[PDB]
């Protein structure tokens, strides 16, 4: 059907955020595997970026083991960049 | 274009020009 | 467009390009005319002969030098003559076989090179500068594109010192008969044409158009004369109108046409 | 500075609304160059595309004169589509 | 040798059409895209066996 | 044409010339594709060398 | 020289000259716009052609 | 003329010129990173190899 | 065919030449990874040359 960049993100942020709590307190290693997971099940405009890139990024330099829940909720709102390069 | 002037290159058949002219003289010579 | 947005006009008839963004403030009429963005260029000098040209494939060096031979060969014989014909031959063999292949290799040097095919091209190649006009519907199709060539272009153009772009056409045309050849002038086939089809007539343009877009009149959005207006234009087309039109104004009375 | 496509939406239909809200009763003839103001206003991935695509292709087969308010609040929740494309 | 008249094709839309504006657009934005170019060459030449 | 007129098809997509006659009763977008009348003949099999 | 250039260029007849001669016989589809084109042209060579 | 063409170069520069002709097939393995490499690949050149 | 085509020669010589001749003197920077690699070199080049 319709993409929308949009509802991509908002998917994306869910995805891998439901994808890093089977993974609890190792979290911090898993966070690209489950980026990954993610943009697969949300799509993504560009396969290399991901469905949002700047929400990885956040999580990736911010996330540490167990802190997941406030990390996640600090990183979510941060905002995409660009999803074509 | 990318001019020649190959002179260089035709030096070496202008030289043995002159070895052929020059045992010329000395057939010549020892004609004589 | 600023005239008939705010209605300070009715309708707009002039070489004015097709564009989304105009077409989305405006209504266009049918394309009465197409065009292209192209390449204008100065053409190539046909001949400046001399007879200079004969002694180039052979050095000053090597004429001066087979005359002294020449002549060496003379008195050598003067004064056994068998080796003297045979080594003589032999140099003069030499000598006209180097000539016939120097020469042969101008020729097909000449005969081989070309100096632009395309726009791609102009991308590959920094020895001649190329530029649009300061505005205008070409220089926004440059900016705003995202196709590969286009953009190294743009990016080369705007980066480029100093500023390869020009206020009008007649002094982009001018700069093309003045770089010496080391400028092009993007512009749209249209006017290359007419530019082309008159005097000096030093200037031509190089390969296809860059784009395939056309000419249009325009009319304020939801006005009376926008459906009468294409109408006619159609009508014009089929009758052949513009045809002989465009004949008329570019090439009947072209001088060089 | 990221642009946040979602971000990109939300202001999207908002300036594109509260433009045409200026022109009463020629709204469905307007569409386009509203859209374009708020094409410049919230910036763009593709300046082709513009903010939100979808939203505009729909306010423009939707609206019609004095019909803007139930029009636009139909229109704001729409995919927007590729935006890089 | 040339064409003897230069024209058109088109897509067309009943008068008065909700569709119709919004296929001009989108016609004109495919166009600036190289998206006709592209295909016209991808139908045409590129499969083109005449070389 | 007589499918948009008569309301049996919604668009037409196809190479559709665009007259005055057909613009007279339908809507046309902005041509997508350029072409015009030309003459197509049997290719020579070779070309006489010549003296 | 011009044996390493190998050029080769084909000569074509164009338009004008096909309504000047009978030994080629021309022609187009039974009916659309070519037709229509051919039959309402006013203009000399596509006149004499059409008749 | 044929020795000329005998030491005359350019029978292959890069890997646009595979994409600028089809009577040379290429390809590459049925899976692995090359072939993702061309999947994935957003510049002109690869992706129309890919096509 | 050869003066048309011209050529290009392209000699080398290497690294062990340098370590095997006197008449060209060599040297790196003041500091950095490269003096710092002919340094610790325990190839016998290589060790020469820091000599
Ligand atoms: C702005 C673009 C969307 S576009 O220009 O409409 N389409 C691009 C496409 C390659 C194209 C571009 C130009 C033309 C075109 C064809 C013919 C003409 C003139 C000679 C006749 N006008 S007309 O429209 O065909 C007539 C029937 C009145 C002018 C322009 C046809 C197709
Ligand atoms: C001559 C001028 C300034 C006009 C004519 N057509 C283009 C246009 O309609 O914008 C402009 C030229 C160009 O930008 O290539
Ligand atoms: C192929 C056909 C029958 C169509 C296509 N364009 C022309 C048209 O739109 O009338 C017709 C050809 C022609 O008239 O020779
Ligand atoms: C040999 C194979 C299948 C491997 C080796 N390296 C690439 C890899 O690491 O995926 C693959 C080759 C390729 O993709 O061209
Ligand atoms: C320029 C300097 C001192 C740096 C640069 N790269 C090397 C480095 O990163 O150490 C050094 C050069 C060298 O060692 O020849």
């Amino acid at each position: 059907g319709p993409a929308d960049c949009c509802r991509m993100k908002e998917c994306c942020t869910d995805r891998v955020n439901e994808c890093l709590q089977r993974y609890s307190g190792r979290e911090d290693k898993f966070v690209s595997f489950c980026y990954q997971e993610a943009t697969v099940t949300c799509g993504s405009f560009n396969e290399i970026v991901g469905c949002c890139y700047g929400y990885q990024m956040c999580m990736i330099r911010v996330v540490k083991p167990n802190s997941l829940s406030g990390a996640h909720e600090a990183c979510k709102t941060v905002s995409c960049g660009n999803p074509c390069a | 274009k990318t001019s020649a002037l190959s002179l260089s290159n035709v030096a070496g058949v202008f030289y043995i020009l002159v070895g052929g002219l020059g045992l010329a003289m000395l057939v010549a010579l020892i004609e004589f | 467009v600023g005239e008939l947005v705010y209605g300070k006009a009715d309708i707009a008839i002039a070489p004015l390009t097709i564009t989304l963004v105009r077409e989305e403030v405006i209504d266009f009429s049918k394309p009465f005319m197409s065009l292209g963005i192209s390449i204008m260029i100065k053409k190539p000098q046909k001949s400046k002969p001399g007879v200079f040209s004969f002694l180039d494939p052979l050095a000053y060096e090597i004429w001066m030098a087979i005359v002294f031979a020449y002549i060496l060969v003379s008195v050598v014989l003067f004064l056994s003559a068998r080796i003297v014909a045979g080594v003589w031959w032999f140099f003069t063999l030499i000598i006209i076989s180097s000539y016939t292949a120097n020469l042969a290799a101008f020729l097909t040097v000449e005969r081989m090179v070309s100096p632009i095919e395309s726009a791609e091209d102009l991308s590959k190649q920094t020895e001649i500068a190329y530029g649009t006009l300061d505005s205008g519907s070409t220089k926004e199709f440059f900016r705003r594109s995202k196709i590969a060539v286009f953009d190294k272009m743009w990016t080369y153009m705007r980066s480029a010192e100093p500023s390869v772009f020009v206020r009008t056409t007649a002094e982009g045309v001018a700069r093309v008969r003045k770089s010496k050849g080391k400028y092009a002038y993007l512009l749209e086939s249209t006017m290359n044409e007419y530019i082309e089809q008159r005097k000096p007539c030093d200037t031509m343009k190089v390969g296809g158009n860059l784009d395939s877009k056309g000419y249009g009149i325009a009319t304020p959005k939801g006005s009376s004369l926008g459906t009468p207006v294409n109408l006619a234009v159609l009508k014009l087309s089929e009758q052949g109108v513009l045809d002989k039109l465009k004949n008329k104004w570019w090439y009947d009375k072209g001088e060089c046409g």
